[PDB]
């Protein structure tokens, strides 16, 4: 059983803590409060079952923000592919890639 | 994910075992088990503060408080049996078989 | 999925506000008063399109009201004005209390000349 | 009589006052005859990293104001 | 460069150690009546190197200890402790500047009794071990009241930072809003690094008793170290000096001044008062420190709310 | 109840002391005047960026620069 | 013990079952759940024997790594989620690991081990608390996350506790050994059918807390922990021992007595779903523990056990305890059938 | 059902209570002088 | 006393907090056109490198919607030396 | 970076320290000693008051735990509550010393 | 191998809690324990977790770990293979994962992990005049009231607990 005395007595016990996109304080965001909003925003007042199938691409896209595999894969493929080519020869590594920038601000 | 996630589910995967598996005492147990809350200490830090999730970086101190009451607790149930037997063994906590 | 677009090179090329923290920490309060207009436009495109790229003609005018703040400054103020940056700059936490007279002193020039 | 304590209170006081001195003297020769800047806050320290690119020889503490600027 | 630094710290600690030690000898004689070491060298200046020297030839005791590995890990741990609550100290200027300086010394001082637990259970003799856990015990009883102490005499700081404490006395000395929690937090220092009239060690089995002539003085010494420390410490929080940040001499000599007039109130103090019983000490903190410490610790949380004087959080 | 007050302050002073500083501490803010100068001057620190609002045509009370008379005022903490 | 810190002690107890009972957040589900087991442990160490103190010790050990173990789900479902609201979980390693902390709280086979010693270890009041009021809050937990939860994983446990509770009830003489081997098999039951109608687990869990509070209720109005002197009974109050009989005949199931009632609805509603072979089983293994019912009933009352002689001196004094509810649970234990349709109000 | 391996499985006590299964002796040697014996209780 | 100077501190902590907030819009500008140069340099030499693999797009977005992501900290600096790395991401840290 | 250099140094310092104390009287030969606590083997008495002593400083640790971020908590805008709170928590902490106190807990080891 | 501290910093942690859960003895499985958790407290610190860490030796270390071996010190009175069996185990399959981790920059045993340097995950931005972790905590007294509630409520009864159970009556 889910006694909801919360939501009968009206007071606010552990709510602003459920969720990541919640009312933090001194407005600081966090990093993925966009997509959390979107996921919410969806899923809101059409039940689990609807939700689970409905917009599952904001899902994804949340999931993606949080742990960051497919960015992190991307991010091996492309150093893996500059190690061979490195080591093979034929690519020569930019100046601003070296540290000889002397960056903008 | 991450590397150091694997690092600390594997810490937490070998204090479980070393719960799971007595030996001859119980503060080797109670080690274990206080070795299991503090990596889901770090596990929980780690993933709040990389999160950038403000309002939960209050939840490590209610669990470090949770558990070491735990622990005092069972220090305490620790030092009745030792006064009973006269060691802390956990091969003495036998008579309920029957 | 898509394809993720960036400006070219040519599009981010304007030249800079090319001062340190100090310099830019002793003329903030006046910086903030007389070029606050650019400044609130562009904050205001940043918050409302929550896009670099649809903010970066703002952030090139917040540069160039910028620049002809320092050189309205450079005209007529020079000296106090370098003067009070060189104090704010031997802090360790540059701390706006240990330099009154040198604030002082650069705000009546600025305040007879400008 | 009592004051024959004092040559090892002054000892001690010398060795007291070494590590301060030191470390202000440290701090500010390897600092440009200024003070350590203080980085508490990750404000500080963008503000830091800004000036150090700045400055054009990639050293914090080499500050320019008014002659770079057109 | 910053090896040097960190050498100019550590050096003179241990060289301050040593003249303290010749310090408190001459200045319980003056107060007693008689001199101290004055045959040794000139006014006794040459004493704590013959006193190191004959302690570093001497025959060790050589003991049949029941673990080597924590035998040897206690005086490392204890040098190591003494050593590393000095790096955020301002002298003006902090070596290490912390944004939570006092809550990493806190955590230091706690740490410190390891050394402790470790030499009692080393030694084979069991009353050994008994009178380690009796000084434990006080030692960690004596935490609760720093911790609490040092919680309330921040709230006027507004942060951790121990260079934000000279900032706070700009105006006042921080002894007179506080001079209740500033005779606590002296007894419970007084009380931390074992001393008298609380170092019931020496009367009547130590911790050491089994450790040798060496690891026995490097243990000294790190005491010693804590002395200096925490009256460093003390100077810093309720006796600020007035800093200059184009003369930073000031300040240096300033202080120095003022921890060399407390560690002398720490000799001053030792040979006064007879020793407390154990369960005497335990009244005085269980029953008379604590109840007075949380009804000022409380008076200092809602004092600056009623006086609209919330220091600044940065 | 009055000679209670008179031997436990000649008997146990520093519990007498322990509960007279709670109970100043604890009845002394609700009392004070200056609570409310706390709340509005922890309110007023400026922490985080005054984001400006997009110009409708009906804001008469918000100002359209700093120095624009209408608009909170800190004249109250600068003479206290 | 004061009675004022009992009472204290006890509101802690039922207030970390509240807690989390009513909260939406995890964080608060796992404090409830540490303020429930340390407010608990005092009622078990009451009487101060080694054997309390090895029931608290090992009670402690099992809930300790349960705790831990919910934790870690919920740290995994934060990981995967971001979130903390207390509904479906995001992850099958999370559900896996919740599920089976709340098996090692329920004490479901096969972490079953600790119930027996520990019902045995502490007194009558104490283990009627225990596998009464215990069991309120790991049920509340899985009725809130049955979305997530594997359906072989408490199918398993639940058929395995089932045939577990009954063998293990076979061979038992004392009272508060066939209490939890009952319980066990009981909680069989109500996991198994959670995942077709949880209103039917509902009204399993509180016909079996009526049933179970009824039978702790006269064991400690008789003072017996033992068989034979619950055989002493029929010569000292005869009342009991009918009450006794028609309390154990209900527990068993038998019809038309209100124990009929949750295994009735349970197979009516695991059919449906046309899962024909486990409610078949399931009745098949309870006929075990109808098997040790009957026999406790032939040994108090449907049979007259030699007596002693002090028996008399027992005789010439009446019964002063608060046999607090004991007609009402008696009465509601065994006649509600008729009422079946009250189910309704639960869902 | 007694087995063999449940042949050392006694019953509970009846009032399930089991039987609970000094104190400390210093010798203070002479190292004026005295040596003392001391019965300690903690 | 400390009434009258932490009134002081105070108002002395509102004016730096009111000239931090003067200057940061010139940051932020500064800050965005840094983090868009570093996009397009990262972008210009994956379009050099990832050429011969099959089936490989250049800037092609992990997320399924258009919506601007704040770059990762290894999209920015994972294509450079390792000392701008320690200085990036250790760099406040460690600092003291 | 400087910080856990600094660990080092002093780390290396101590052990160093601790090596030139132990092994230098090893190089000595001065003799081969036999040497065949006031209680002979008597085993250790297990004493309740001094784990007592220990268990109450390990609670009040967790409730000062609790109260540590009372300096960053004085500067939100809900004061009215955080005063509230923060009373209420040294309350407790109060409360709980008068308990050990009432019966006797704080015995023979004041 | 500098931008791989966290990672090392990470293997100390399992080295030290498969060392330490061998259980070779109370007083050394606590001297494990007190290594591992100061190497996790440096773990956190790299993190950027000041508070947390030094809650961490506050708390844990200098407040727990104490009791725990002062317990340790009145049983367990003073002077295997199956400890350096399992030790010896548990480095092999710590090594192994680490070798299959590095070789191939990625692995999969229950969840999938990626073996990049763990420096890619942060955040590009600045916090602004202020620490997001110490705001969070200093948010308890003025947000989290029912917490702070229900933590002093449980620290109070375990107070009373441990006074009830350790009577005796
Ligand atoms: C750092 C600055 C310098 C610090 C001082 C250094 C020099 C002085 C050194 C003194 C000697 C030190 C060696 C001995 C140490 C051990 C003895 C010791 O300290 O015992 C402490 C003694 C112990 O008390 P006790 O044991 O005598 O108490 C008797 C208790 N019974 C009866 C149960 C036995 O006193 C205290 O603990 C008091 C602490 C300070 C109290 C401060 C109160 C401030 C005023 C509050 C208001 C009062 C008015 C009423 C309310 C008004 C409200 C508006
Ligand atoms: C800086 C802090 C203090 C540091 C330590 C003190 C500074 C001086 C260090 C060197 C002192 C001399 C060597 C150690 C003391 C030896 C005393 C001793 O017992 O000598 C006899 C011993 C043994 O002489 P023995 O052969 O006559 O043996 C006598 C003992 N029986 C007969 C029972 C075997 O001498 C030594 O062990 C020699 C040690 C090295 C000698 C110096 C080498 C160069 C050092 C520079
Ligand atoms: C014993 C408990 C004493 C304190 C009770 C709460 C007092 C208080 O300040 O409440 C207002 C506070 C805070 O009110 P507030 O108005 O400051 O909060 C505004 C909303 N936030 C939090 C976003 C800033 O608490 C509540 O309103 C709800 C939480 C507590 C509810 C009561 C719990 C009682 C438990 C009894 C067991
Ligand atoms: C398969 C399930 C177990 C997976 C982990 C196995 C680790 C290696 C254990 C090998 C067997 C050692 C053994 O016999 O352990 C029994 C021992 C308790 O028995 P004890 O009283 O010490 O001595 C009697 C010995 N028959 O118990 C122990 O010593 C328990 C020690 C557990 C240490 C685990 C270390 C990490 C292992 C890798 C990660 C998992
Ligand atoms: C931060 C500051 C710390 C300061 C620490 C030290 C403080 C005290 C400083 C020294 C005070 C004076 C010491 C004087 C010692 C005795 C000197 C002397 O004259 O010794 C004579 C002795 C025998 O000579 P002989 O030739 O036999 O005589 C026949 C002739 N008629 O000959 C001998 O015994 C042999 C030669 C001995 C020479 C000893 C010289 C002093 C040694 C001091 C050591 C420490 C120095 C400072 C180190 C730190 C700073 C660098
Ligand atoms: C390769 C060549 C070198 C070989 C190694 C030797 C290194 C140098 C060692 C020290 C110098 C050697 C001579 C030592 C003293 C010999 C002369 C002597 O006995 O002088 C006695 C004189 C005091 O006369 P006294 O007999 O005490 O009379 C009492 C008053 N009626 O005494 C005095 O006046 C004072 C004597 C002071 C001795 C020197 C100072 C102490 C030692 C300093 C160096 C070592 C320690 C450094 C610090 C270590 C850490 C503490
Ligand atoms: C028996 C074994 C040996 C025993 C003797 C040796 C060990 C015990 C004695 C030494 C104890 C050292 C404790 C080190 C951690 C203390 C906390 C700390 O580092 O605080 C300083 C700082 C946090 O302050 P903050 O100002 O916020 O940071 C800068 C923000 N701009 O944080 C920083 O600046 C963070 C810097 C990067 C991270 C540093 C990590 C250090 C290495 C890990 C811990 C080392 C000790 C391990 C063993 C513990 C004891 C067994
Ligand atoms: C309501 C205010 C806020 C309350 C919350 C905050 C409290 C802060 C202080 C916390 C103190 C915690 C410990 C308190 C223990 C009190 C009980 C006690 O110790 O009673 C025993 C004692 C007699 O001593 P004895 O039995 O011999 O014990 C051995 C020591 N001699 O008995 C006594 O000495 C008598 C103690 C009870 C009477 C004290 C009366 C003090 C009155 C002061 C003026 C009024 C202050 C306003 C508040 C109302 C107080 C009633
Ligand atoms: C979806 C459902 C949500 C939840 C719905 C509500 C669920 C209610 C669950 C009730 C659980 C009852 C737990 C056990 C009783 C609790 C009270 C207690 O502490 O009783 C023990 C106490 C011990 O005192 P002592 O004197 O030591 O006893 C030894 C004998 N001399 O005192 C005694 O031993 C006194 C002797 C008489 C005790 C009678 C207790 C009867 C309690 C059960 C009543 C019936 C169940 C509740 C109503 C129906 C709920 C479905
Ligand atoms: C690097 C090594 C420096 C030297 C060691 C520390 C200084 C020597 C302390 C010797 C000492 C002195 C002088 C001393 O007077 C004394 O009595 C109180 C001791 O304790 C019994 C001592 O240990």
């Amino acid at each position: 059983p889910f006694f909801d005395v919360q939501k009968k007595l009206g007071v606010d016990l552990d709510h602003w803590m459920t969720i990541q996109s919640a009312e933090q304080p001194h407005r600081i965001p966090a990093r993925c409060h966009a997509f959390e909003k979107e996921w919410i925003e969806c899923a809101h007042g059409i039940g689990s079952i609807r939700a689970e199938k409905e917009c599952k691409i904001e899902f994804e896209d949340f999931r993606e923000c949080l742990l960051r595999q497919k960015t992190m894969k991307r991010l091996n493929a492309i150093k893996r592919q500059r190690d061979k080519l490195i080591k093979e020869g034929k690519y020569t590594p930019p100046p601003h890639h070296s540290g000889q920038e002397d960056l903008r601000p | 994910m991450s590397l150091v996630y694997m690092n600390i589910m594997m810490a937490f995967t070998v204090s479980l075992t070393g719960l799971l598996m007595y030996r001859s005492h119980l503060m080797s147990s109670l080690l274990c088990l206080e070795g299991m809350m503090l990596s889901l200490f770090i596990l929980a830090t780690l993933m709040i503060l990389n999160s950038h999730f403000t309002l939960a970086s209050m939840m490590p101190i209610i669990l470090l408080v949770f558990a070491a009451c735990e622990a005092a607790l069972g220090l305490s149930l620790l030092v009745m049996v030792s006064n009973t037997y006269g060691t802390d063994y956990v091969q003495n906590l036998n008579l309920l078989q029957c | 999925p898509g394809i993720v677009e960036l400006p070219s090179l040519e599009d981010l090329k304007v030249q800079e506000v090319k001062v340190s923290s100090s310099v830019l920490k002793a003329a903030a309060h006046h910086y903030g008063a007389q070029c606050d207009k650019p400044n609130k436009e562009f904050m205001l495109c940043r918050w409302e399109e929550k896009d670099p790229r649809r903010c970066l003609e703002e952030g090139k005018l917040v540069n160039q009201c910028a620049l002809e703040f320092f050189r309205q400054i450079k005209r007529h103020c020079a000296e106090p004005f370098t003067e009070y940056w060189t104090c704010i700059d031997y802090s360790g936490l540059q701390l706006f209390r240990r330099c009154r007279k040198e604030q002082a002193q650069f705000d009546k020039c600025v305040l007879d000349k400008l | 009589m009592w004051f024959e304590v004092l040559p090892g209170i002054a000892v001690m006081g010398v060795c007291l006052f070494i590590p301060g001195m030191a470390t202000a003297r440290i701090h500010r020769f390897s600092n440009g005859g200024r003070e350590k800047r203080v980085a508490h806050y990750s404000y500080q320290w963008y503000l830091m990293e800004r000036d150090r690119r700045v400055s054009g020889v990639n050293r914090y503490y080499v500050s320019k104001g008014l002659e770079n600027i057109d | 460069m910053f090896m040097i630094n960190v050498l100019t710290l550590i050096i003179p600690i241990l060289l301050a150690v040593a003249f303290l030690t010749l310090v408190e000898r001459k200045v319980l004689g003056y107060m007693q009546f008689r001199k101290g070491p004055n045959v040794v060298g000139p006014y006794g200046l040459l004493q704590p190197i013959a006193d190191a020297i004959k302690l570093f030839i001497k025959e060790p005791l050589r003991p049949a200890t029941s673990s080597i590995s924590m035998f040897i890990l206690a005086p490392i741990l204890a040098l190591t402790l003494a050593l590393t609550m000095w790096i955020p100290l301002p002298m003006p200027y902090p070596l290490i500047n912390m944004n939570l300086g006092v809550l990493f010394m806190l955590a230091m001082s706690s740490l410190a009794v390891y050394s402790i637990l470790w030499s009692g259970w080393a030694s084979n003799s069991k009353y050994a071990l008994i009178g380690a856990l009796r000084a434990v015990a006080q030692t960690i009883s004596y935490e609760v009241t720093l911790a609490i102490i040092l919680l309330s005499v921040l709230l006027m700081n507004g942060s951790f930072t121990l260079s934000t404490l000279i900032i706070t006395q700009e105006q006042v000395w921080l002894i007179f809003p506080a001079w209740p929690l500033a005779m606590m937090w002296f007894i419970s220092t007084l009380a931390e690094t074992n001393r008298a009239p609380f170092d019931l060690t020496e009367g009547e089995s130590g911790f050491n008793v089994e450790y040798a002539a060496g690891p026995f003085a490097l243990f000294f010494m790190a005491e010693y170290a804590n002395i200096i420390m925490m009256n460093i410490f003390t100077t810093t929080l309720f006796l600020g000096a007035f800093h200059n940040p184009y003369m930073p001499e000031l300040y240096t000599i300033n202080f120095t001044i003022k921890s060399l007039l407390l560690s002398i109130t720490f000799l001053w103090i030792r040979a006064s008062y007879p020793r407390f019983r154990y369960d005497q000490l335990m009244h005085l903190l269980w029953k008379n420190f604590l109840p007075l410490t949380l009804a000022l610790c409380m008076w200092h949380v809602s004092l600056p709310i009623l006086l609209s004087s919330i220091p600044p959080q940065t | 109840v009055a000679a209670f007050l008179k031997n436990v302050w000649a008997k146990e002073p520093v519990l007498v002391a322990s509960f007279a500083i709670a109970g100043l501490a604890v009845i002394l803010p609700t009392l004070s005047p200056y609570t409310k100068y706390s709340l509005m001057i922890n309110r007023a620190t400026p922490y985080n960026y005054p984001v400006p609002l997009r110009d409708d045509g009906n804001m008469p009370d918000v100002p359209s620069h700093p120095q624009d008379p209408q608009g909170p005022s800190l004249e109250w903490l600068k003479r206290l | 013990m004061n009675p004022i810190i009992l009472i204290i002690i006890l509101m802690t107890v039922m207030l970390g079952t509240i807690i989390v009972m009513i909260s939406t957040h995890w964080l608060l589900i796992w404090i409830g759940f540490e303020m429930n087991m340390l407010a608990i442990i005092p009622i078990m160490m009451k009487k101060h024997n080694p054997r309390a103190t090895e029931a608290s010790t090992k009670y402690f050990l099992t809930q300790s790594t349960a705790s831990m173990l919910l934790m870690m789900a919920i740290i995994i479902n934060l990981m995967f989620s971001g979130q903390w609201t207390v509904m479906k979980l995001f992850n099958p390693m999370a559900s896996m690991l919740m599920t089976m902390a709340l098996a090692m709280k329920l004490g479901m086979a096969p972490f079953h081990f600790w119930v027996p010693e520990v019902t045995q270890g502490i007194p009558l009041s104490s283990g009627l608390i225990l596998l009464t009021w215990q069991k309120l809050a790991p049920m509340s937990v899985l009725y809130q996350i049955l979305p997530s939860i594997n359906l072989d994983l408490i199918l398993t446990l639940s058929i395995l506790s089932i045939t577990i509770g009954g063998w293990g009830g076979l061979n038992q003489t004392q009272l508060r050994k066939i209490m939890a081997y009952s319980s066990i098999a009981h909680m069989g039951w109500m996991t198994a059918v959670l995942l077709y109608n949880p209103t039917m687990t509902l009204l399993n869990l509180i016909i079996y807390i009526i049933m179970t509070s009824t039978m702790f209720t006269l064991f400690m109005a008789n003072s017996t922990t033992t068989t034979l002197s619950l055989s002493h009974t029929w010569n000292k109050a005869p009342i009991m021992t009918i009450l006794v009989l028609i309390t154990l005949l209900s527990m068993g199931g038998l019809p038309p007595l209100s124990g009929f009632m949750p295994k009735w609805m349970i197979i009516q509603e695991m059919t449906k779903n046309d899962s024909i072979i486990l409610p078949t089983l399931m009745a098949i293994t309870a006929l075990l523990n109808l098997y040790f019912y009957m026999r406790l009933t032939y040994s108090t009352a449907l049979t007259m056990f030699p007596s002693t002689n002090n028996m008399k001196m027992k005789w010439q004094f009446p019964t002063t305890k608060r046999m607090t509810l004991l007609p009402t649970m008696t009465v509601l234990s065994t006649m509600l059938l008729p009422l079946t349709p009250i189910l309704s109000i639960l869902e | 059902y007694p087995t063999k391996e449940t042949a050392h499985w006694k019953p509970p006590p009846w009032n399930d209570v089991d039987p609970p299964k000094s104190n400390l002796t210093l010798n203070f040697g002479p190292q004026g002088v005295l040596r003392l014996v001391m019965e300690l209780s903690g | 006393s400390m009434m009258r100077w932490n009134r002081e501190r105070r108002r002395l902590q509102i004016e730096d907090f009111e000239a931090r907030i003067a200057l940061m819009p010139l940051l932020q500008a500064e800050k965005d056109r840094r983090v868009l140069q570093m996009l397009r340099e990262n972008l210009e030499e994956e379009a050099t490198i990832m050429k011969d693999v099959p089936g490989w797009k250049v800037g092609e977005s992990v997320f399924h919607t258009t919506r601007w992501v704040t770059p990762m900290m290894g999209e920015l600096y994972g294509l450079r030396t390792g000392e701008e790395i320690l200085s990036s991401t250790y760099g406040f840290i460690w600092y003291t | 970076m400087n910080l856990m250099i600094t660990l080092l140094t002093n780390f290396t310092l101590a052990t160093l320290l601790v090596t030139i104390a132990f092994w230098l009287p090893q190089l000595n030969v001065y003799s081969e000693k036999t040497s065949p606590d006031p209680m002979g083997s008597a085993r250790l008495p297990f004493s309740m008051k001094f784990f007592l002593v220990a268990i109450t400083f390990l609670l009040f640790d967790l409730e000062i735990a609790l109260l540590l971020p009372l300096p960053w908590a004085s500067q939100t805008t809900n004061l009215n509550t955080m005063l509230t709170m923060a009373l209420l928590l040294i309350f407790l902490l109060a409360v709980s010393l008068a308990y050990e106190w009432t019966q006797k807990g704080l015995e023979w080891t004041e | 191998m500098m931008t791989y501290i966290v990672f090392i910093l990470s293997i100390i942690f399992v080295m030290g809690f498969v060392g330490f859960s061998s259980k070779p003895s109370p007083i050394y499985g606590g001297l494990g324990l007190i290594v591992s958790g100061g190497v996790g407290c440096g773990i956190v610190l790299n993190f950027g977790g000041s508070f947390l860490g030094l809650m961490v030796f506050l708390i844990y270390l200098g407040g727990m770990m104490v009791v725990f071996g002062y317990t340790t010190a009145m049983a367990t009175e003073q002077y295997n293979k199956v400890v350096l069996g399992t030790f010896i185990t548990g480095l092999l399959m710590e090594f192994l994962m680490v070798y299959y981790v590095l070789k191939d920059k990625e692995v999969e045993i229950v969840f999938k992990f990626n073996g990049m340097g763990d420096w890619v995950i942060y955040d590009t931005g600045d916090s602004g005049f202020f620490s997001e972790e110490a705001m969070g905590i200093a948010a308890l007294y003025s947000y989290g009231t029912w917490l702070v509630i229900v933590t002093g409520w449980s620290l109070l009864i375990g107070v009373v607990v441990i006074m009830e159970i350790t009577r005796g009556n």
